[PDB]
């Protein structure tokens, strides 16, 4: 059972954006789909629900057509249109299949979420820089490498090493914002005998800018 | 609509402790649900109908309560239990969520492992010069990093970022980045990163010389 | 004791002749049930082709509607009043008597009467089902074979009578199980042991269902699709919906009875005030079946639409009352045909309504009217005709939403329970008590 | 008579409020029980499977603890039966049918604790017995117990509160309310004379229990088979044939269940210890087979799904058949507390699936799917052995949910009952009563 | 209910091609899908069928792996792989949803089908020549014009006049094959007062060779 | 496997006429189906289970038969009835189809409109010299075209092509193309196209002289 919501990203205040949620791994019908959002650093807040046949569509006390939850069972996709977007709409949007036990419904399975950022800046792809130990590093048991991801907007960027095959000893720090640009670095610690003898590549993805960049960490020439 | 207030907004407990978080409602509710949210991941239905465990939820987890007071309990909490727990009701419409209760793990001392990195050549080939310094896997999270260019202290252009507690080892990690202009960076030679942490009275220093 | 031991070892042994005869009955019952349903249809068609012919001049059309419906309605009321006074109305109450041995099975009469009779009443758009015509034509069918083959013995007369009834109720709603549950919960001699061989009933039912399937395949009578499900905290709601059908179940009984009298005066037993009062209501129906069809005809056509939540609150209520009216009028008026089907439609509509209300009242149950519409569909049949188990399974067999089994049951039980604590009575038993008491007095 | 009838008609369907309200408390209890039992059974089959991991290495030691655990319980069961409630052995259905006839007692103060903890051991050990037996009976006694504790008087009360406890019980078994009612009124009930059983009371009981069972076994079908294909009209005759076959085999299975009932009576000849020990033996045999080919042991529910799906091969089917035919008799005939009701469904499924596979290859132009035949058959054995077709067909329906196969399921089941008659077979629980009732005289 | 099959085209002898059929307008499952083909100028021939769960797949009496019918209910698509293709496989391929009345199945709904051409000859664009009446034509009531479309391969070529605005009196004969090349001519009859006084253009299209050619028919000097 | 043989392989009948086509089986079949296929479009289920009409099929269409002989019938065949009808069985596996029966709109005789065209100058500017001759809108379809170069007959290099019956006059059309080499073409002067058709005893001749 998988829920993959997309569409999020940067939207200018007063503008409108349409979030999507591709469902798979179950009969999309029979299921009441719902949207929930989480504002940076805050709790969860229900947006609305839509039954299988779209005959019922409820929303959180909002306004006119503030939210427009629709669905297309033919594409097993849920939709959420937001209008007159204001900073309050900046948050992580999650689609969730709904169900219940005794009857008091719950949010059964949630997708990963798409991020919506209400702002006036520009969509800026990150610049990826390799962080190799200086030509004066005391090659100890373990060797810490890493890469700097800077000057991108908006969130988020996903960073993986060797396509994720290198999952242990990875550390991707929370991005810091400065001058309307985000910056973060990911540190990967591998065995000294694994590098430089073996390829250590840091893969950065910035969906907002449709950017995928692979930086190969090489010993300092 | 119902207001669910999660008692400890933030709590700490040593693995093997009996942990209990509360979820009070402004009005009356029944069969509340609890979701567990681990840093970086979507919420997961943990406990539902007040006390039923979702498939896959360790039996150390138990839920209870009624009317206006409910509670999620971990009879001997495990380190992998560090997360934020959100209670939710829908015995009244529209459904509402608690503020959440963040659970933090209390483990033993862990001294940082510092790593300094000089600006990549590719960055310098753009006018920027970021000097990255990683302070990986320490605990507690209280840590001070101090930069020193040519022995002299520096606090401008310095940006820090901490990771959240690790799900498996419970340690924290921090990254300190001193960003300068290629011209500024080149007029100095020794760049040092100093980390002061509970695990030692004498700071851990790491550095490199452009020369 | 020793007797029982003799019987146990001899349980479930039906004489091959009986079995082989139940088979021929069913077959016939079927073919008939088919030719009838086909005639009725054929007429409802012809009737609709005449309204196109005179599709302009509105009043001329509203006219030919009434007239065609009247003309048949009368041709019917006539064939009943003139050659088989038993074959008027349901037919169920009658056949229930014959099982009790308190009434005769004048098949050589009823068959051609009820048959071509309803052909006029149903085929004209009257608010009557096919049950009546068939259930009856069914049993007589079984009687006819009894006689033509001279099968002797209680079992043979009671069995070949019951199957013809079930086969008949089956080929009605393409619902075999129901047909059998009907006999063994209703039709059968309610107070003494009987020689009805269940295994015989089955064979008959089967055979007809199979004959019905040979000509009505790939077209459900009622298509409702797969409805939602029903949570456990939503149950009590279907209990209430039941109680309501419970207090209204008897009341609809009074009106069906009472109107049966108040309609007796108008013609007072006169073949001509009857025939003319029938083609009157008849024409009324062929008229409404063009200016608000949801109040006229069998009623099958609107259950779908109703369950779907396609009607508004207003339109529902109206169709209810309007139908309560057209129903009585056509049944109570002793026209040949069942009140069995139109009672389903009343149920659907009443339920749907209870649903809409439910929905808005509790948005946190995520209700879908259509379910209450199905818990009710047969709830009337459970509070009026007092044969719940046959109802529930009659609904089932046609809606296919086995996931609502708990609601359907609690509604239906709740109906039969309040239709008891409010004095009501099995509508076809009370119709027999009247017909049987109007005989020994 | 006519004037009497008119008196009765106007007085039809009037059940004394006391009766109704009591049918309610019964169904409730029956349910809670049916739950605690199904839960115990499950709990043991669990414990049992946790010991096999404990000794998961040494194959022979494991094959050992399988047999032993199953033996130790099976015995504890056979014991509790032989020592405190000889009635409570085997089905229980035949017994309750007697009490409805007033030919047998309902020693609830005994059977309850016996049949209950009894089957707990026999079922909870993996034996080839359903839950029906334990419940259906436990159910009726439940109703009796209330009759007595509240002193409800009159035929209706004793016959009704006995019949609901039976239906409630059969319902909480297969989570199939309709069937529970159809069962009473096509089987349970005094088959030759009129009775004061208030249908409307039965219902209430059934309901209540189904509701209590839904309170704890929600969102988990006992048998999930998905929506099967459809059956075209030119495909029907094939389910007739499948019926006939179940028809000549239905009686035959009856002889073996009866005959083996005797051949196993010799082994212990009425001796509490040769019984207890011969039980623990078959018991252990099952706890063993439930690890080296489970499809031959346990309830049987688990393999219906797999079978219907066409996941087994022709060979593996047949084997499961025979192996099951064997384990079945052995456990039932052996007089162990539990039904032969469920295991009969399994045999049907398997036999049907097989007929299916053959069907398929024989006629590719029918576009068959064995799984339908598997469903036409699932309850056909119950139709030719226990001779209660209508309860069967509806018991299948209520659990497989493929109402589009109503025609086949009927024709098979009828065809079964018809040939199980023209080959002299008899209602297996009636015949078990006739024996129990005749053996109660012969020794005088 | 629509069945759109694609993939057809030119395949070299001995080669293999995979035909597809996109289904829409109904529940793809529940349905048995089937392939049938029609060789140029001949009758229909069943290739095979595949049940909903792919648990059954039958083929017309034919070579072992000559055909491989598969399906992906997730894409509501049916597939037909042909191997060791020889001239006999040159034909129009139709996918059809299967159903029945009494039980003797039939091909419920057919699609338009894809044409498969098994040959070694090479794709060649056509040469369009204008067919104007000789400088000795007795300008009668009607004037017959036309254009020769020769030396192309493979089929087909679409010929329209004045962009299809001149649909009446148009005649496009069936192409004749010779020396691995197709040849056909189209004749358009218009009013003697419509030509030469007005522009009569013959538009030829040969998607195979990415060719679009417009030939203006002009009187002969 | 069953061999279905459709009786008239090809037949012509004027609108409003009882048309009947046969479908014989080598073995025994039951409930055969019929498909209508109009030039350029996919087969369409017309009649099934031997006599049931598919939704949308005019009632003038009927079918019957049994065992080894079936037939599709049209009581008053309309114009839009011109098509090829294929019978199909599946009472036996694998299913098989009939050779089909082509139903064509019989109509009034029509003499051909003959047009001859000299090779285009563009084609001659390539060595090829196609002499195209159109025989448009004639009836029946049987027709003979004969070429004559300088009065002498010619049969080599001659290619003919017939259109299918037209759906706006039900006439046929044929094109006859005499392809020669530019050198061959130039050594002759008179090129004639002769069409012989039922509508006349004396052939219709069309020609041109390179001079
Ligand atoms: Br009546
Ligand atoms: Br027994």
């Amino acid at each position: 059972v998988r829920l993959l919501e997309s569409g999020g990203g940067l939207v200018q205040p007063g503008g409108s954006l349409k979030l999507s949620c591709a469902a798979s791994g179950f009969d999309y019908s029979r299921y009441w789909m719902s949207w929930v959002r989480q504002a940076p650093g805050k709790g969860l807040k229900w947006i609305g629900e839509i039954n299988p046949v779209s005959s019922t569509i409820n929303y959180t006390p909002s306004l006119k057509d503030k939210f427009i939850i629709s669905r297309d069972n033919a594409k097993d996709t849920l939709y959420l249109q937001i209008s007159k977007v204001r900073s309050e709409d900046t948050a992580l949007y999650y689609c969730a299949r709904l169900y219940y036990g005794y009857g008091y419904w719950y949010f059964d399975v949630w997708g990963a979420g798409t991020t919506v950022t209400v702002s006036s800046a520009k969509t800026t792809p990150p610049s990826v820089y390799p962080l190799a130990p200086g030509s004066a590093a005391a090659a100890a048991s373990m060797v810490t490498l890493g890469c700097l991801v800077k000057g991108y907007f908006p969130e988020p960027v996903t960073v993986t090493w060797n396509s994720g095959s290198l999952a242990a000893g990875v550390h991707t720090f929370p991005a810091v914002l400065q001058a309307a640009l985000y910056t973060l670095s990911s540190s990967v610690t591998v065995p000294s005998s694994s590098w430089p003898s073996e390829t250590v590549t840091c893969n950065v993805a910035h969906p907002a800018s449709s950017t995928k960049v692979d930086k190969k960490i090489v010993p300092r020439a | 609509d119902i207001v669910l207030t999660q008692s400890p907004a933030i709590m700490s407990a040593a693995p093997g402790d009996k942990v209990t978080m509360t979820c009070s409602a402004s009005s009356s509710v029944s069969y509340i649900h609890w979701y567990q949210q681990k840093s970086g991941t979507s919420p997961k239905r943990w406990i539902y109908d007040t006390s039923k465990l979702t498939s896959g939820v360790p039996v150390r987890f138990s839920g209870s309560g009624s009317g206006t007071s409910y509670s999620l309990t971990i009879n001997t909490m495990e380190a992998e239990d560090a997360a934020t727990y959100y209670c939710q009701q829908w015995s009244s419409h529209p459904q509402t969520f608690g503020g959440g209760t963040k659970l933090e793990i209390l483990r033993a001392d862990a001294a940082p492992t510092v790593s300094i990195f000089p600006p990549s050549s590719e960055q310098l080939t753009s006018g920027g010069a970021s000097v990255v310094c990683f302070l990986n896997n320490f605990y507690p999270k209280d840590i001070n990093v101090k930069w020193k260019i040519d022995g002299s202290e520096r606090q401008n252009g310095v940006l820090n970022s901490w990771t959240d507690q690790d799900s498996k080892d419970s340690t924290y990690s921090m990254s300190s980045t001193l960003t300068l202009t290629k011209d500024e960076y080149e007029r100095h030679n020794s760049y040092t990163c100093e980390a002061t942490h509970k695990t030692s009275t004498s700071p851990i220093v790491k550095s490199f010389n452009r020369a | 004791r020793r007797q029982l031991i003799r019987q146990l070892l001899e349980r479930d042994k039906t004489p091959l002749a009986i079995l082989f005869m139940a088979a021929v009955v069913g077959t016939l019952v079927g073919l008939a049930a088919v030719a009838f349903d086909k005639g009725v249809a054929w007429l409802q068609n012809q009737r609709m082709g005449a309204l196109v012919h005179t599709a302009d001049n509105y009043p001329l059309l509203l006219t030919v509607a009434f007239l065609c419906s009247a003309v048949l309605a009368m041709f019917g009321y006539f064939l009943v009043r003139k050659y088989a006074p038993e074959a008027g109305g349901s037919g169920i109450p009658e056949i229930e008597g014959a099982l009790e041995d308190q009434r005769p099975v004048r098949w050589w009469r009823v068959l051609p009467v009820k048959f071509f009779g309803g052909l006029g009443t149903l085929g004209g758009g009257m608010v009557l089902g096919r049950e009546g015509p068939t259930v009856q034509i069914g049993g007589n069918i079984g009687r006819m074979v009894l006689d033509i083959f001279r099968l002797k013995g209680d079992e043979a007369r009671h069995t070949l009578l019951a199957t013809g009834a079930a086969a008949g109720l089956a080929a009605a709603f393409n619902a075999p199980l129901a047909g059998i549950l009907f006999i063994i919960e209703e039709m059968r001699p309610q107070f003494r042991y009987t020689l009805i061989s269940i295994k015989a009933v089955f064979i008959g039912v089967i055979m007809s269902t199979i004959m019905y399937r040979i000509f009505n395949h790939e077209v459900a009578l009622i298509d409702v699709g797969k409805l939602s499900d029903a949570p456990l905290n939503t149950l009590w709601l279907y209990l209430i919906l039941g109680i309501i059908f419970g207090i209204f179940g008897p009341i609809f009984n009074k009106w069906v009875l009472g109107m049966q009298d108040l309609l007796h005066r108008v013609h007072g037993g006169n073949i001509t005030k009857w025939v003319l009062m029938g083609g009157a209501i008849g024409g009324l129906c062929g008229l409404l079946g063009f200016v608000a069809p949801a109040t006229s005809g069998g009623g099958f056509n609107l259950i779908p639409i109703a369950t779907a939540g396609n009607f508004s609150m207003g339109m529902l209520v109206f169709i209810f009352v309007a139908r309560v009216i057209t129903t009585l009028l056509c049944f109570s008026s002793g026209a040949p045909g069942g009140i069995f089907a139109p009672m389903l439609a009343l149920g659907t509509v009443l339920g749907t309504a209870f649903g809409m209300v439910a929905v808005e009242l509790f948005p946190q149950y995520h209700l879908e009217a259509g379910t209450f519409a199905i818990a009710g569909m047969g709830a009337l049949l459970a509070a009026s005709i007092r044969a719940p188990l046959t109802g529930i399974i009659l609904v089932l067999e046609m809606t296919d939403n086995y996931q609502l089994i708990l609601p359907m049951i609690i509604t239906g039980l709740g109906a039969t329970l309040l239709a008891q604590f409010t004095g009501g009575k099995p509508l076809e038993s009370a119709i027999l008590a009247r017909t049987l008491a109007k005989q020994e007095a």
